[PDB]
């Protein structure tokens, strides 16, 4: 579970667009991140680092 | 003058720098629970007429 604030700057963006680039950095479609394979800690930096 | 794609009025927005997602897009497909029947799963006159 994961509660994330957020201001919109001067560009909006859809909630769902996020939650899906999230859920899949979950799976992982970039290069270099393995994901939440088995053993693997979750921290929220790591999250917005995903984000960013 | 004749712009019809959502995808040029995005680009047009990102020119012009204004938020976009205050805006309706499209009615195409793409959006959410839409189908050539998609009669099915709604109130069908079979529970309440709409």
């Amino acid at each position: 579970y994961v509660n994330v604030t957020v201001q919109q700057g001067s560009s909006s963006v859809a909630p769902e667009a996020i939650q899906n680039a999230v859920v899949n950095y979950a799976q992982g479609k970039v290069e270099g991140e393995e994901g939440l394979v088995v053993g693997a800690s979750l921290s929220a930096f790591e999250v917005a680092g995903a984000i960013a | 003058l004749k712009t019809a794609n959502p995808f040029g009025l995005m680009v047009w927005c990102i020119i012009l720098g204004t938020p976009s997602k205050g805006f309706g897009l499209y009615p195409k497909n793409s959006s959410w629970a839409f189908g050539r029947l998609r009669q099915n799963f709604i109130y069908s006159g079979t529970q309440v007429p709409p």
